[PDB]
């Protein structure tokens, strides 16, 4: 609920490239670096035009957008006179997973020809980074071929990191349509990868092979999560099958230790894309993975009769064991495809528990995209938004998608709180918005006494020698919050007195002499409750008439966007679910 | 000077217009005292009687070579059938016998066919399907058609239910011309029947 | 001739009918035995080759002269070029004896070893194509397949490896031939020449 | 001493036609008895004499069409085993695999009308030398014969074997496009009724057809 | 007997050199020598 929406980070790309299909966050371990992966991009190698390629955009400073290719090996043979390799179009830059140093740069639309036969098989290939080691990753590339094989296989579609160091790759593609989740640590990348072998076979290659006949074109492993779901603290290898069961949707949760399953879920609705974005994190406090499982293609059932595709995302909460409760989400305006972008935020603003970002790519006005911010509380996840996003640039022919690669849990503008890059490669333009610092203000005020007698007569109304009932008014400011910005807040107090009298107010300041009253107060972050009282009286009996309305007392401060910028140069924002402005009764007896 | 008049068993199939029978590849049966059997076969005396069955209805509109292959022995829900759940291995013949009913206005003919191990044709293999036990139909001449083939086979004994030797085999050579005086539409039917089986080897009940 | 046209007996007008008489006919050269005992290529693998008859191509003159017969009785003696040693293994053993030696090995001798092998199958006569083929069954598991599992013509290929002759493995073979002598023919099946296009089929015969 | 042989030169390769017998490896082998076991043929000439087989047509088809207009032509194909009518019978399936052939052949012609269709029809021998007749009144004065369609029928026919040399040729020459070893022509020369009505044809070898020297055809 | 064109008497018996057949207790020749020929009715010269 703190993106900054009025300047962010634009970022932009060739024409026709897609820039901002497949974005994640990058720190040398500051300084920070952004991956924008563009799959029809220029690339360097010779005779290739529109293969893809991995921007790295500098934040620091000035947005310093480099086209960066790894492995840039040109078309391979192995027989003679035949190309082993086609990289033309080969669409790198769909999946590009990072973890701190290691940049994982996949492209499942890699093809490559059979060893035994002329072919073309898309094989995939992943491009990976180990600090300052250039190596590469491609399990679905050996002795399996098409068919009854890896051919169509497409190694680099569902990728994530663990916490052990264990590359998690999903092929949807795998062996007739069915899907294989192969796991490697960096070790046997590293260690294992030749450049001379063509049929790479690492050791402990811990996957799930065929199986029965129900389960040819299910595409096992369209996306994937890591994090607890059975109780050993490695993360598990989670997969979705969005083809399950005559097409509904089931999820298959396979353990991160020896690859077995786990639990089972079930779809809403026929044909959805039931789990094709997945997002495994804490929600409900208790330090275990929780996977919101995504639904674009789901149409709720309208009060019309007809339907309307808004999408659905279903919040699962996981206790102890393994029981996931789950809560539908339902979309809002039609053709939004809400459950594609689904990115976790983690501690966006510091309030215990983690946060996590859902944005619809095809909704919002003229086709953009509306990103929904979706903080967490002590229950589970709230279900209404708490902010609206929009668009800046048209589209050309591809429809535009405002809100398509986003990733979090990892702080990039240095202060504490993680920023969403929303990458939407439609209209081939990456925008980042950086989290605004969030102020937890704690306002204040104490009228005392709080009966009011109306021939009490205490103080002494100077100018004149009649006495009038008088208040005393102690209003008290705080503030308090976590990040990194300046603690001198300048508070713009606007104290405010009789909200219901519309007619003539009976409650008014002495050392103004004016109901309405401006105050400039600039307290200090994170320091002790800075608080001001004074004094204010109350009319003649000769002037107002009734006698039983309680005097409300109206207080609204405005913090001034002026000198709260340093460094980013970012405007704090206040706390969710906390107006600026409070009031207060005073009965008066009669 | 004609007999013409057939029976197997009990059944009795008269014809008027037969050109003739044709015995197939043999004119005697194999020993039926084979090695591969130690002597434990016996003749079913009851199996030998015809069933009908129904083929095609031979319109005008077919071109040449609408074949039909129908795979003896085909269901037969009597006592030939029985023996086939109730014995593991069997021998026989057959002697088949199409009829193509219109009358002598119709043109046209269907070559009628038994020919072992059918699978897998072509419609250019179709010119040579005369090398079988073969017998014409033609409106013009006769009505029937009736051939007589034994027991081939890889080897002695079969096992009916997981091999087919023999395919009847019946396609239109010449399409049906109808006239103004002949008949719209015919209908082929076929009474088949064994001859002289052999089983060998009794299964156990299925209580 | 006149005759009834639908019984199907043989008749042959012979050319005395409009004048004339018949020579004397000599057809040695289109017995059964002598036009089949020719050796003829197959294409080898590397090293293990069931010695099925079937897999002569279907183009050749014995693979698609064997395919007239219904029911086939020879026996085979093969001609086989290839370095290493090679093993011929009856009917019907397991192929982890195709590394034995005590099966009847031959040494390599340049350029290549013929040797005359008998009938070892259990049947009393070949065959060349099964009615009903590739029935485990009727067919496996599941196993589907996507699209073009249902129009294929991949099921006239024979399952039970009982119409063989063995099988022979070496390092490395190169050219293995066959041919089939005694052989015994059952039950013609069509024979086809290929379509010609044109008026007549003409071919560049050769000329001086 | 031991016997003096000369390892003669030119002589022992391997040769794919010889009549040498390998060496056996495996004896005492004792087959399944196969004695009076039904369907076999010796040579195949008796497959191609006892079997007749179809012919094709323009419109892949084996029957031939009753024609209804001035032009009597019903047929008019040249005489040779690789021809385009002659492709689809066993006779020239097997015949594609030797190069030269003598004998009659015979040719089974199978009316399939209607009783009250009748139709005669004439087919001729035309060798070569000149052009084919066109008319079945220059066709007269060729070696033909007549048959008019009544209880009886199918009519055989046998091409006489008329050539210079011996034995001739059944691959037609592939530059040499003449056809100089025959013409056969079949006409109708009339039809009461006729129209629409078919006449399938067959071929058979001959009493005296026999084939010579034997090759690889290799689908070709 | 085959495609043998040797005069000489084989030098293996007869039972390591084929595989010796065993009678238990031809067609087409049948076939092709009964056919029918001359004619069918009454000729003239
Ligand atoms: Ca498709
Ligand atoms: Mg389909």
């Amino acid at each position: 609920f703190n993106l900054d929406v009025d300047s962010p980070a634009e970022y932009s790309g060739p024409e026709g490239s897609y820039f901002g299909f497949a974005v994640d966050f990058f720190v040398p371990s500051s300084r920070m670096f952004l991956l924008v992966g563009a799959p029809k991009a220029n690339t360097t190698q010779p005779g290739i035009v529109e293969g893809g390629q991995v921007l790295k955009c500098d934040w620091s400073s000035t947005r310093r957008c480099q086209p960066i290719e790894f492995d840039a090996t040109g078309n391979r043979d192995y027989a003679k006179d035949d190309p082993l390799e086609f990289k033309s179009h080969q669409w790198f830059g769909a999946s590009v997973r990072s973890k701190q140093d290691k940049i994982l740069a996949c492209a499942p639309l890699y093809h490559w020809r059979t060893e035994m036969k002329q072919e073309r098989e898309p094989v995939g290939t992943c491009f990976l980074q180990d600090g300052t080691k250039t190596v590469e990753y491609a399990p679905c590339r050996s002795q399996d071929i098409d068919a009854d094989g890896q051919g169509f296989c497409q190694g680099g579609f569902s990728i994530d990191f663990t916490k052990a160091d264990r590359v998690l790759l999903g092929g949807p593609g795998s062996f007739y349509w069915q899907g294989q989740l192969i796991s490697d640590q960096v070790a046997e990348i590293v260690s294992k990868y030749d450049p001379n072998v063509y049929s790479i076979k690492y050791n402990n290659q811990l996957a799930t092979r065929t199986a029965q006949a129900i389960f040819d074109d299910s595409y096992l492993g369209y996306s994937v999560a890591v994090g607890d779901f059975n109780g050993d603290g490695i993360d598990d290898f989670v997969s979705g099958v969005p083809r399950a069961a005559r097409t509904l949707g089931m999820v298959y949760i396979y353990d991160g230790k020896n690859m077995s399953s786990l639990y089972n879920f079930t779809g809403e609705q026929m044909a959805a894309y039931f789990g094709f974005s997945v997002a495994a994190t804490d929600i409900n406090g208790d330090d275990y993975a929780d996977v919101f499982i995504g639904a674009p293609l789901f149409m709720d059932r309208g009060s019309d009769g007809k339907l309307q595709e808004v999408g659905q995302v279903s919040v699962s909460l996981q206790r102890a064991s393994g029981d996931f409760q789950t809560t539908k989400l339902n979309g809002f305006e039609v053709f939004a495809r809400f459950g594609s972008a689904i990115a976790p935020l983690g501690d966006l603003d510091q309030d215990g528990f983690n946060d996590i970002a859902i944005a619809a790519p095809y909704g919002g006005e003229d086709k953009k995209g509306i990103v929904y911010i979706f903080n967490g509380r002590s229950t589970g996840l709230n279900a209404v938004p708490s902010q609206i996003l929009e668009g800046q640039w048209a589209a050309r022919s591809c429809p535009p998608s405002f809100g398509y690669s986003m990733k979090g849990a990892t702080d990039i503008d240095k202060n504490g709180y993680p920023d969403l890059i929303v990458g939407a490669f439609g209209v081939d333009r990456a925008i980042l918005y950086r989290a605004r610092p969030v102020i937890t203000v704690n306002a204040g005020l104490e009228v005392y006494p709080s009966i009011l007698n109306q021939d009490n007569k205490t103080c002494s109304l100077p100018g004149t020698a009649l006495k009038v009932s008088c208040f005393n008014v102690r209003f008290c400011l705080k503030a308090d919050g976590k990040g990194v910005l300046p603690r001198k807040l300048n508070f713009q107090v606007e104290l405010l007195l009789d909200k219901l009298k519309g007619a003539i107010r009976r409650a008014l300041f002495l050392y103004s002499r004016s109901p309405s009253h401006s105050k400039n107060m600039t307290i200090s972050r994170g320091g002790l409750m800075q608080c001001e009282e004074l004094i204010a009286y109350l009319r003649d009996e000769s002037e107002f008439r009734d006698k039983l309305t309680p005097i409300t007392i109206f207080m609204e401060y405005r913090l001034d966007y002026r000198t709260a910028a340093d460094t980013t140069g970012l405007q704090p924002i206040l706390n969710q679910f906390t107006p600026a402005n409070i009031s207060r009764q005073a009965h008066i007896l009669l | 000077d004609r007999i013409l008049t057939t029976r197997n068993g009990h059944t009795t199939s008269t014809t008027q217009s037969s050109v003739g029978v044709t015995y197939g590849y043999a004119t005697a049966e194999d020993f039926v005292s084979g090695p591969n059997t130690s002597g434990l076969e016996t003749r079913v005396a009851q199996a030998e009687r015809f069933f009908k069955t129904h083929l095609f209805d031979w319109v005008t509109s077919d071109p040449f070579g609408r074949c039909h292959l129908l795979e003896l022995p085909t269901d037969h829900k009597g006592v030939y059938g029985y023996l086939t759940d109730s014995y593991a291995y069997m021998r026989n013949g057959w002697d088949v016998e199409v009829t193509a009913v219109g009358n002598q206005f119709n043109g046209g003919c269907l070559l009628v066919a038994m020919v072992p191990e059918l699978c897998s044709i072509q419609k250019r293999e179709l010119y040579q399907l005369t090398l079988f036990p073969h017998q014409f139909i033609n409106p013009r001449t006769n009505m029937t058609a009736h051939i007589t083939v034994p027991f081939v086979g890889v080897n002695r004994y079969d096992q009916y239910k997981v091999h087919k030797p023999w395919t009847l085999v019946v396609m239109v050579v010449a399409p049906l011309t109808v006239n103004s005086e002949g008949a719209p539409q015919i209908k082929v039917y076929a009474n088949i029947a064994p001859t002289n089986v052999h089983v060998a080897g009794e299964f156990p009940s299925k209580e | 001739t006149t005759s009834a046209g639908e019984s199907a007996d043989p008749v042959t007008a012979t050319v005395e009918n409009y004048g004339g008489e018949t020579q004397v006919q000599r057809r040695q050269h289109t017995d059964v035995s002598f036009i089949l005992d020719r050796f003829v290529k197959v294409t080898p693998k590397d090293q293990i080759n069931v010695l099925d008859l079937m897999q002569t191509p279907a183009h050749t003159l014995v693979g698609a002269l064997l395919r007239t017969a219904t029911y086939y009785f020879a026996d085979l003696e093969v001609a086989v070029k290839h370095e290493g040693n090679l093993t011929w293994v009856p009917n019907g053993a397991p192929e982890a004896a195709l590394d034995n030696t005590t099966n009847p090995t031959a040494y390599h001798k340049a350029p290549l070893t013929r040797l005359a092998l008998p009938y070892t199958a259990p049947h009393r006569v070949l065959a060349t194509v099964y009615n009903g083929n590739s029935k485990y069954g009727d067919g496996t598991v599941a196993n589907v397949r996507g699209d073009l599992q249902v129009l294929a013509q991949k099921a006239a290929r024979a399952l039970p490896t009982s119409f063989n002759y063995g099988a022979i493995k070496a390092t490395r073979v190169t050219e293995l031939l066959y041919r089939m002598k005694r052989a015994e023919t059952y039950c013609p099946r069509p024979l086809l020449a290929i379509h010609p296009d044109q008026a007549r089929h003409k071919q560049k015969i050769v000329a001086p | 001493g031991i016997f003096p042989v000369a390892c003669s030169d030119g002589y022992g390769g391997l040769v794919t036609t010889d009549p040498k017998t390998a060496d056996p490896a495996y004896g005492k082998v004792f087959n399944p008895p196969r004695n009076m076991l039904p369907g076999r043929f010796t040579n195949f000439l008796d497959v191609a004499e006892a079997c007749p087989t179809f012919l094709h047509f323009e419109g892949d088809v084996p029957y031939v069409t009753t024609k209804t207009d001035s032009d009597r032509v019903l047929a008019q194909f040249d005489l040779s085993l690789a021809a385009k009518h002659m492709s689809n019978t066993f006779l020239a399936g097997l015949a594609q695999y030797y190069t030269q052939y003598s004998g009659t052949i015979n040719l089974h012609f199978m009316f399939t009308g209607p009783t009250d269709a009748k139709a005669r029809y004439m087919i001729a021998y035309a060798p070569p030398g000149m052009e084919p007749p066109k008319t079945p009144e220059a066709a007269a004065h060729c070696i033909h014969a007549e048959w008019d369609t009544g209880l009886n029928s199918k009519f055989t026919f046998s091409i006489p074997y008329l050539s210079a040399a011996d034995y001739t040729y059944t691959a037609s020459d592939v530059a040499e496009t003449t056809n100089v070893q025959g013409w056969v022509c079949l006409f109708q020369i009339t039809h009461g009724k006729a129209d629409g009505d078919a006449l399938v044809v067959l071929a058979s070898a001959g009493k005296d057809f026999e084939l010579r020297l034997p090759v690889d055809a290799r689908t070709q | 007997s085959g495609n043998t064109g040797s005069i000489i008497n084989n030098y293996y018996m007869q039972q390591y050199q084929n595989s010796m057949d065993t009678q238990l207790g031809d067609w087409f020749s049948k076939l092709a020598s009964s056919a029918f020929s001359g004619l069918f009715g009454a000729l003239l010269a």
